[PDB]
């Protein structure tokens, strides 16, 4: 399939650069452009600009021109029966002349000289930020036209930036028990607390994955002390609750802070 | 640049029912224009371009039209699934610009908020501080009162609230409610009550707990 795989994301103190990464597969890179897109909370979207990776020419939206750099790796294969030179590729058994940047541009069927071409694999694509302000903070997106003259139809991920003075600080977790008044035979609800983390984000899940009928995972609210705190709560038969194991899967990626969590009725 | 206005900021519909968005351009961009959906957390999909031209796999009760400045997306038979934010973006010229967004809500039939209230645990109390957690669970519509008290204290500036995505099945919404506390504050009250508002509820329902108690 068609991927798009951003990296590269975090937290960065204003002033400071960032670089993000797009790494993209299943499809010839060079056929099409890279573009690179942002959405700051509640702002609408916003086109940073592209890369053509044939040519490495990047087009840029003059909002962003002196700040951020668009770029990707450098080619350096020659195909089967070719050999590198200075910065073109030489076809075995030709020696004659070749004119400049016309005939080491495109590699026409087979010929005398070719450029230098991208392996087929994962290849990538950058966003260097410098001069981060608080107001650049925002999911930034990698994408792709489906094909000329049509619209966006391949996303990255998103990676999240955050441009903030605060330290990086992972979260407690801790239990939100079942209530010993939990109705006989009828519907009991547990959960997590996630608290104290920063920046965004955290991921829950509940018993690897496995249980996730009745589950709400709330957005997170940012605190006065400047640092998040969400709940992850589930429902599940009150019956249940002397048996079944009832583990939160925390993972707070920015803090290298992963924590399984076992609620379970308190006793007394 | 050409600035995309979109209206409107937000609707509510039922399903089976028909609503349109709209998208002005500032100037003619000759029906270079793609309309998005987008949920939280997911990336944009494609819907429609050329400002009519449905993209694979969009059902055809999305439909574009529009010419000039002036475009409109129309979802017929809305259905639960359809809980998303919808953006349009011009093509015609660079800088390639957005519409703001709309966000669109299922209307669905009353249904009274499930209401839990979670102590603070003994680990955190060690930290010295007390999270006390009410949870409001599958409730329609999405307002509703959150009022803690302490032994018969109203809490005020001091509890923050979280609502969920609307379900995508069952159009609901969930609540957290965290009122925080110091240890000591804590330590020194009995009753803590989370007492709730809405239309579902004939009178309010408080749930409430004593420090301490099994
Ligand atoms: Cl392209
Ligand atoms: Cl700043
Ligand atoms: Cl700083
Ligand atoms: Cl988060
Ligand atoms: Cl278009």
């Amino acid at each position: 399939e068609v991927q798009l795989v951003e990296s590269g994301g975090g937290l960065v103190k204003p002033g400071g650069s960032l670089r993000l990464s797009c790494a993209a597969s299943g499809y010839t890179f060079t056929d099409n452009y890279i573009h690179w897109v942002r959405q700051a909370p509640g702002k609408g979207l916003e086109w940073i600009g592209y890369i053509n990776p044939s040519s490495a020419y990047a087009h840029y939206n003059e909002k962003f021109k002196t700040r951020f750099t668009i770029s990707v790796d450098k080619a350096g294969t020659c195909p089967d029966g070719y050999t590198r030179t200075n910065y073109y590729c030489r076809r075995d058994g030709c020696g004659s002349w070749c004119n400049g940047a016309e005939r080491q541009q495109p590699c026409i069927r087979g010929p005398c000289c070719c450029d230098l071409t991208y392996r087929t694999g994962k290849n990538s694509a950058y966003l260097q930020m410098n001069s981060l302000r608080a107001e650049d903070t925002a999911v930034y997106y990698c994408t792709r036209r489906y094909y000329s003259a049509m619209p966006f139809a391949y996303w990255g991920q998103g990676t999240l930036v955050t441009v903030s003075s605060a330290s990086t600080k992972g979260p407690s977790v801790f239990p939100l028990a079942p209530s010993s008044k939990s109705t006989s035979g009828g519907t009991a609800a547990l959960g997590c607390l996630v608290k104290d983390y920063f920046p965004e984000p955290v991921t829950v899940s509940w018993n690897s994955g496995a249980l996730t009928s009745g589950v709400h995972t709330f957005p997170a609210v940012l605190q006065s002390s400047g640092l998040y705190s969400l709940s992850s709560v589930v429902t599940v038969p009150s019956s249940s609750l002397g048996t079944q194991t009832y583990i939160c899967n925390v993972n707070h990626k920015p803090s290298n802070t992963k924590v399984d969590k076992k609620v379970e009725p308190k006793s007394c | 640049d050409i600035q995309m206005t979109q209206s409107p900021s937000s609707l509510s519909a039922s399903v089976g029912d028909r609503v349109t968005i709209t998208c002005r351009a500032s100037e003619d961009i000759y029906s270079g224009l793609a309309w998005y959906q987008q949920k939280p957390g997911k990336v944009p999909k494609l819907l429609i371009y050329d400002s009519s031209t449905l993209h694979t796999g969009v059902p055809s009760r999305f439909s574009g039209t529009g010419s000039g400045t002036d475009y409109t997306l129309t979802i017929s038979s809305l259905q639960p699934e359809d809980v998303a934010t919808y953006f349009c973006q011009q093509n015609y010229d660079f800088p390639l610009t957005f519409g703001q967004g709309t966000k669109l809500e299922i209307k669905r039939t009353v249904a009274a908020p499930s209401v839990f209230i979670f102590p603070p645990s003994d680990e955190q109390l060690k930290s010295g501080t007390a999270s006390v957690v009410c949870l409001l669970n599958n409730f329609y519509p999405r307002e509703a009162k959150v009022q803690w008290k302490v032994d018969n204290a109203l809490q005020s500036g001091n509890s923050q609230e979280s609502v969920t995505e609307q379900d995508s099945k069952d159009s609901t919404y969930s609540l957290s409610s965290t009122l925080t506390l110091s240890k000591a504050d804590y330590e020194k009250h009995k009753v803590y009550a989370c007492e709730v508002t809405h239309q579902g509820l004939s009178s309010p329902v408080t749930k409430s707990f004593n420090r301490g108690e099994c």
